[PDB]
RNA sequence: UGCGAAAGCAGUUGAAGACAAGUGCUUGUCGUUCGUUAUAAAUGGCCU
């Protein structure tokens, strides 16, 4: 359940957070690496932030916030940024997507997509018989 | 390693801070202390659990004010052990008041579930029989008690 | 008069019964009492449960739309 | 107990002390008799639910 | 300043952070210099979820200001603690207290946050890793906490003993930080 | 018409009264009335006959995170 | 039985004062009373009126030997508790308070009579032994 | 074991001692001895199960 | 809330101002006042 930040040039630990109560199955990052989002079996999403000016000089990450959005494990998570779009898409054993906003993660609104959205129908009905 | 035997008989100052080892605490106590209300109830009804110890973990939860809280996430599969003990606890004088308390709550909290589950319905008929039998015994005791007052 | 706030009056009768003692009481009168007190107990029990009572998806189903 | 009290009623009356020599009876009987109002309250609730689902 | 609802002074005694109804707005001012002068409405710090929920979430019951003026802790009756980085008004939530938090105090350096509430448990929040250490089963609820010493040798606490509803029965504790044991009760 | 969680009916002989989590779409994609939300989620909706409407509806252990209740 | 139910059904609509007489009719039996309450009492007003009449009748004399009224009360509370408490009338609550007073005066009796009942039981056996 | 004298307040003298145990002792500097026990690691008890070094 | 036994016996829960939300109207709120004896719900549980 630990998220650890290693320095690449020296291959040594810089910070250790005991965040989750179970595995951390996925990670994702913002374009500028101002946010690191984790998720796993504990059904939570944790945000880690370095966006503060004093932090960036000190490159210390801060366990900013966490949320409970999923009914079961979170296996896959991904993040996209653009001048018009800011998505944090997550999904897992619950078989559904959850869409959040990276920049406003702690306070922003979230949408829970339908489990089945029949664009391609799997059922037909015959009027006769 | 030759120093462990020494008890400091020749030393100026003797300083002891070790806290005495306390008896290991049972599982149900661990759950109350960690605020595991529901589990503390389950540990109450396990095979080979001394009757006196079980009566406590019912009393502690009532004293803590956690009776409904311990009975929320339950169905007929996991409610049966509580009733089975209650089926036996109702007889003894000591636990009669406590079982009277818990039995009332589960009815107030699982009236609807009771209708659709046939097993629970039998548990209540059998319970209804024995609580009735207890009334008769208590009523007899009163008549004896009145009988004695006449003699004295 | 009994057999023909009632709390203390009954409790007073219990005092009468004890003072009379074992020897003095008479069987014929006793049975009339024995019947009366049983009626009261049956009533006395009866009010009690009254008092306590006062203190106390389908796979396929048919439905018509509202249009 | 009922028969002992009945037959030897006269002798028991003429005893210097009864509470000391029959303390255990009073202790036992008092414990049961105290439970009666609580049990009746339990009985009434059970009849309420038992009547309910039996009708349903 | 007008219509001040709540106020606090840094551990050094050089910064004053207070809330005024000009709903409410928090301003921090340096006392012996004009170096620090910041203000912002409470709306910015408050999340939107707490805006949806009841009033207990938007109601502050304790406040604290870091010595350097970089961090400010706000308590809420809901039991949440919100640390605000003054430089850019960024929020960080620390949520352990089930009931209202009554005492907040930063340490001298700023790395540790002493918190106390109705739980009768003192919590030292380690802000580097957001961990915590506890001093539980105190004699009463902690009205106040502080770090009293050049090197944080002693923690000074005020306890209430809310059991006695007739009177307010305060008890002052001074704990040794080395082993968290009552140096003076 | 019907979607994942809504069913509707539009009568094409009548004109109507005039009276965040997606791309803002500043870029180009390339280069009489009835509405209900009671039934959901829907797999497929169709009529059996002139007055029978067929609505088809959908009917695992997870890590325990308790909800405190006092 | 059927005639009384329809007769009772009519008076409850008519707000007649003879509701107590219809309820007290000896033709009533326990399964019928359950049937009547389930099948005919479909509106809160009828539930209230019957409860009012029964509640007042019992409170005025909780010691009547005639078990038909209490038998009515027991089944009304047993079956329609959810609908009864839904009634928010102040007057309805006040009647319950009086009724709770009248009944509870009994339950304090019971330990006394059972005490009396024991003594008579001893006394009866005393006479039997002497006779033999 | 080792003596310790604070680099600023020269009057401060203290003795730190440790063993194959989970607590460290500190003796500030004669009827009695002022000895303090360090036995809290603040969330890192896993990494440290003995102070002996 | 008053009296009293613990049981109960009587009696209450009013008015103004302001803000927020939806659409001048509706509802909810009060670190605002006057007067009368007068559900909860930020995933949030206690050291060595």
């Amino acid at each position: 359940g630990s998220i650890k930040f290693w320095d690449f040039q020296f291959a040594t630990l810089n910070q250790s957070f005991k965040a989750h109560d179970a595995d951390v199955l996925c990670l994702t990052t913002d374009t500028d690496n101002n946010y690191v989002f984790s998720a796993g079996v504990d059904r939570k999403i944790f945000q880690f932030s370095q966006n503060t000016n004093k932090s960036q000089k000190n490159n210390r990450w801060v366990n900013s916030s966490n949320r409970l959005l999923h009914g079961n494990d979170i296996r896959a998570i991904c993040a996209y940024q653009s001048k018009g779009a800011d998505f944090l898409v997550s999904g897992g054993v619950e078989k559904t997507l959850v869409i959040n906003s990276l920049t406003s993660f702690s306070n922003g609104n979230y949408r829970k997509m339908p489990t089945v959205e029949p664009y391609s129908k799997n059922v037909l009905v015959n009027k006769e018989q | 390693m030759r120093g462990s035997e020494y008890q400091g008989d020749q030393e100026h100052i003797i300083h002891n801070d070790k806290v005495r080892s306390q008896r290991r605490m049972r599982a149900f106590e661990r759950n109350i202390n960690q605020f595991k209300w529901s589990e503390a109830l389950d540990n109450a009804f396990v095979p080979g659990m001394a009757k006196e110890l079980t009566l406590t973990v019912l009393q502690e939860l009532r004293k803590r004010g956690k009776v409904r809280v311990a009975l929320y996430g339950r169905d007929e599969s996991t409610l049966e052990p509580l009733l089975n003990w209650c089926l036996k606890g109702i007889e003894d004088v000591r636990s009669a008041s406590i079982v009277a308390d818990w039995v009332a709550v589960v009815l107030e909290l699982y009236g609807n579930t009771l209708e659709s589950s046939p097993v629970l319905q039998e548990l209540m008929i059998d319970l209804k029989t024995k609580v009735r039998h207890e009334i008769h015994k208590s009523k007899e005791a009163q008549r004896i008690e009145g009988m004695l007052q006449l003699l004295t | 008069f009994i057999t023909s706030q009632s709390t203390q009056l009954f409790q007073l009768l219990s005092l009468v019964l004890d003072s009379i003692g074992l020897f003095s009481l008479e069987g014929a009168l006793l049975e009339n009492l024995t019947l009366y007190i049983d009626k009261q107990v049956e009533i006395a029990e009866r009010n009690t449960e009254l008092w306590n009572l006062i203190d106390t998806l389908p796979t396929y189903t048919m439905e018509y739309l509202d249009i | 107990v009922k028969w002992c009290l009945i037959i030897h009623g006269g002798y028991l009356v003429s005893i210097p002390n009864l509470m000391s020599t029959l303390s255990s009876l009073h202790s036992t009987l008092k414990r049961r008799s105290d439970l009666l109002p609580r049990l009746l309250a339990l009985d009434a609730r059970l009849d309420c639910t038992i009547n309910k689902f039996k009708t349903l | 300043w007008h219509n001040v609802i709540l106020s606090n002074i840094s551990s050094n005694g050089k910064l004053l952070a207070h809330m005024c109804k000009d709903h409410k707005s928090i301003s921090v001012v340096s006392l012996f210099d004009d170096s620090v002068n910041l203000s912002f409405p409470l709306g910015s710090i408050l999340s939107s979820q707490t805006q949806s929920l009841s009033y207990n979430t938007r109601y502050v019951s304790s406040m604290a200001i870091d010595n350097m003026g970089q961090q400010l802790a706000v308590g809420f009756a809901s039991g949440v603690i919100s640390i605000v980085s003054l430089a850019d008004l960024q929020i960080r939530l620390l949520k352990w207290h089930i009931d209202s938090v009554l005492s907040l105090s930063f340490s001298h350096d700023g790395s540790y946050l002493l918190s106390g509430g109705w739980e009768k448990v003192m919590s030292l929040w380690q802000l580097e890793t957001n961990s915590q250490q506890f001093l539980p089963r105190l004699n009463g609820i902690i009205i106040d906490c502080q770090v009293l010493g050049p090197q944080g040798n002693y923690y000074s606490l005020i306890l209430q003993m809310t059991e006695n509803n007739s009177n307010s029965d305060y008890q002052f504790l001074l704990l040794n930080a080395s082993d968290l044991t009552s140096k003076l009760s | 018409f019907w979607g994942a969680t809504w069913i509707s009916r539009i009568d094409f002989d009548v004109d109507f009264p005039i009276n965040g989590l997606t791309i803002t779409d500043e870029s180009n994609f390339m280069n009489h009335f009835f509405f209900t939300d009671k039934y959901k989620p829907l797999l497929f909706v169709d009529l059996i006959s002139s007055n029978e409407l067929a609505i088809i509806e959908r009917n695992q252990k997870a890590f325990i995170q308790p909800k405190l209740v006092f | 039985q059927v005639e009384i139910a329809n007769i009772l059904s009519s008076h409850l609509e008519a707000n007649s004062t003879e509701i107590l007489d219809d309820l007290m009719s000896g033709s009533w039996t326990e399964p019928e009373i359950k049937k009547f309450i389930l099948t005919k009492i479909n509106t809160v007003d009828h539930l209230s009126k019957i409860f009012l009449t029964i509640s007042k009748s019992i409170t005025q004399n909780p010691w009547n030997e005639e078990n038909l009224l209490p038998l009515w009360l027991k089944w009304l509370l047993t079956l329609k508790s959810g609908e009864l408490n839904s009634i928010k009338d102040k007057h309805t609550k006040k009647n319950c308070k009086h009724l709770k007073s009248a009944l509870r005066s009994s339950e304090e009796i019971l330990p006394v009579l059972l005490g009396i009942q024991g003594r008579l039981e001893m006394l009866r056996r005393q006479a039997k032994l002497r006779e033999d | 074991c080792t003596f310790y004298t604070s680099l600023s307040n020269q009057n401060q003298q203290n003795i730190f001692t440790a063993g194959r145990r989970r607590y460290m002792h500190s003796w500030d500097l004669s009827q009695t001895a002022k000895i303090e026990k360090f036995s809290r690691l603040y969330g890192h008890e896993s990494t440290q199960r003995s102070f002996e070094n």
